[PDB]
């Protein structure tokens, strides 16, 4: 899945 | 001051006004907002318009960072996150070529390879977007350039290390990218840049060692492409890494990074590191402390006082366990696990680096108990743990008492090896390890009642490890076990009579009867507990 | 095997 928040 | 209502709009121009006025900190809320916000904020039209505006603003970028561009790229990759995980959101086919245009403009800007923390903040979001948007095939040369240009002056800046480390996520994410995997086998310059980056000894013991370790790891992954034109360079680079660094010692994170991924696609004999795990276990767990003739410790770096406190607390837990579980000190049938080995690394980081290679375990957890086969004469079960500042004094071994109770439960309550039960026992195994070790000291267990989200006994009993719901497994497992010991200890022994004999269908019928008969009492009990 | 909590 795509990267989450920083 | 972050109002997410501004993003729930249908005009692209007000959206971007919200992005630029509220900033990256508020855009961050889009990852966890209700689908109403996300469907409004992440339409195909919004994403195309933001990407085209971002593209022109990025073309005008003149270095020194940009709060506006940081927020815009965050929004863009926030959109791909929501589209992946929200079934109500699906981007039309022209969205991604525009996002790629927005990324391309920052990449082609003369300031792309600038130094500095402010630039690193926007650069970070751009490099993450390359992965979020599935563009890994389009920026392979960016990976090579950053690896070739990196130096000590870039390394001064926390936000530059963080941003550029994202090029390794790009290589990792490209695995699921068909364009990437058709291209990667030709990227000889990238392979050369990767090995040079990781073989740089000035990175060892520095704040960039983790990037050199990620470089080695991504290079090990390219061992997959056994017939590709990069394969001789990949092999040569891995061989150089394995020869320059130790498997235990300064720079071993680079050695172990490469070994981890390369061992997945290449035989150990390809790099003449066959059997390295034996020497590593002896280097990493170099201490020996004998608690008794039934417990021995191998550890990385504990003091004598810690060793003594661990042995003493385990002797204490043993006694409390047998009394509380009313074992008569009689193990279950077919169980010869009289002796136990305890393995304790110096930190969670150490556990993460060394335990996988040594014990073959997943390390995304707080420790592990390996019962082996109790019916084999000579079997020695192991639990594996790490020291933590927040662990219990005086040993400061995280989950020491928890894993030890797993051993006791496994020998005195649960017939067979770990995979033996044909009904779910997760709630019991984890609940009794928590209850025996914590007894009534479990603030988090009280808190998960007070927050209003609860579980029934039937739900607790049907808990699995799937998704590792720590709240359900450990807190609610603890609550049900504590409840049964306090209110129905005769039923507990009746259940244990079934589990000790491996009578799993009978065990399940017993506890399903509890889930019907005792649910109201359990509900009142948790309520009283949450009150005081 | 049974994991300990983080
Ligand atoms: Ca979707
Ligand atoms: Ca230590
Ligand atoms: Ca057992
Ligand atoms: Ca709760
Ligand atoms: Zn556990």
């Amino acid at each position: 899945g795509p990267p989450g928040p920083p | 001051q972050c109002d997410l209502s501004q993003f729930q709009t249908t005009s692209s121009n007000q959206l971007m006004a919200a992005i630029r006025q509220q900033g990256a900190s508020c855009v961050n809320a889009l990852f966890s907002a209700d689908t109403g916000v996300q469907e409004a904020a992440f339409s195909s039209n919004h994403m195309y318009n933001v990407a085209q505006y971002t593209r022109t603003l990025a073309q005008q970028y003149a270095g020194g960072g940009s709060d506006e561009l940081e927020a815009l790229y965050l929004y863009l990759r926030a959109g791909y996150y929501a589209e992946f995980y929200n079934s109500n959101i699906t981007f039309l086919s022209w969205v991604t070529p525009a996002v790629k245009g927005a990324v391309d403009a920052f990449v082609q800007n003369a300031h792309f390879y600038d130094n500095g923390d402010a630039h690193g903040k926007v650069l970070n979001e751009v490099i993450i977007t390359m992965d979020s948007a599935g563009l890994q095939h389009a920026y392979l040369d960016v990976v090579t350039q950053w690896l070739t240009r990196w130096n000590a002056q870039y390394a001064e800046h926390w936000y530059m290390r963080n941003a550029v480390n994202g090029v390794f996520t790009l290589l990792f994410g490209g695995q699921w990218n068909n364009q990437y995997t058709s291209l990667i086998g030709e990227q000889t310059a990238l392979v050369t840049a990767l090995q040079a980056f990781a073989l740089d000894r000035t990175k060892v013991n520095s704040p960039t060692e983790f990037m050199a370790a990620n470089a080695a790891r991504e290079l090990g992954r390219l061992a997959r492409y056994t017939d590709a034109t990069i394969a001789p360079k990949v092999t040569e680079g891995l061989t150089a890494i394995f020869g320059q660094y130790p498997s235990y010692g300064d720079g071993d994170a680079i050695w172990l990074g490469a070994a981890d991924t390369a061992s997945y696609y290449a035989d150990c004999s390809q790099f003449n590191i066959c059997g390295f795990e034996d020497a590593l276990r002896d280097a990493a767990l170099n201490q020996t402390f004998i608690c008794s003739d039934t417990i021995k410790i191998r550890s990385q770096d504990m003091s004598q006082a810690q060793h003594l406190a661990a042995c003493d607390k385990m002797a204490y837990e043993e006694s409390f366990f047998h009394t509380t579980l009313e074992t008569g000190n009689q193990p279950v049938a077919d169980d010869h696990n009289t002796q136990l080995q305890v393995n304790i690394f110096n930190s969670d980081t150490d556990y993460g680096k060394y335990a996988g290679p040594i014990f073959g375990i997943d390390t995304n957890n707080g420790g592990m108990y390996l019962e082996g086969n109790p019916a084999n004469v000579g079997n020695i079960p192991n639990f594996i743990a790490y020291e933590a500042s927040y662990a219990n004094p005086d040993h400061f071994v995280w989950n020491l008492e928890h894993e030890y109770v797993h051993y006791l439960d496994g020998r005195f309550n649960m017939y067979g090896d770990f995979g033996t039960p044909t009904e779910l026992v997760v709630w019991w195994s984890e609940g009794v390890a928590e209850y025996v070790s914590r007894v009534n000291d479990n603030p988090q267990a009280i808190a998960t009642i007070q927050d209003g989200s609860t579980y029934t006994l039937a739900q607790v009993f049907d808990t699995t490890y799937d998704g590792f719901d720590v709240d359900r497994i450990y807190r609610w497992g603890y609550l049900a076990v504590r409840f049964m010991f306090e209110r129905h200890p005769d039923e507990v022994q009746r259940m244990l009579s079934a589990t000790r004999q491996g009578r799993w269908a009978e065990y399940k019928a017993i506890i399903s009867g509890w889930a019907n008969q005792y649910q109201s009492e359990f509900a009142q009990w948790t309520e009283a507990l949450a009150k005081g």
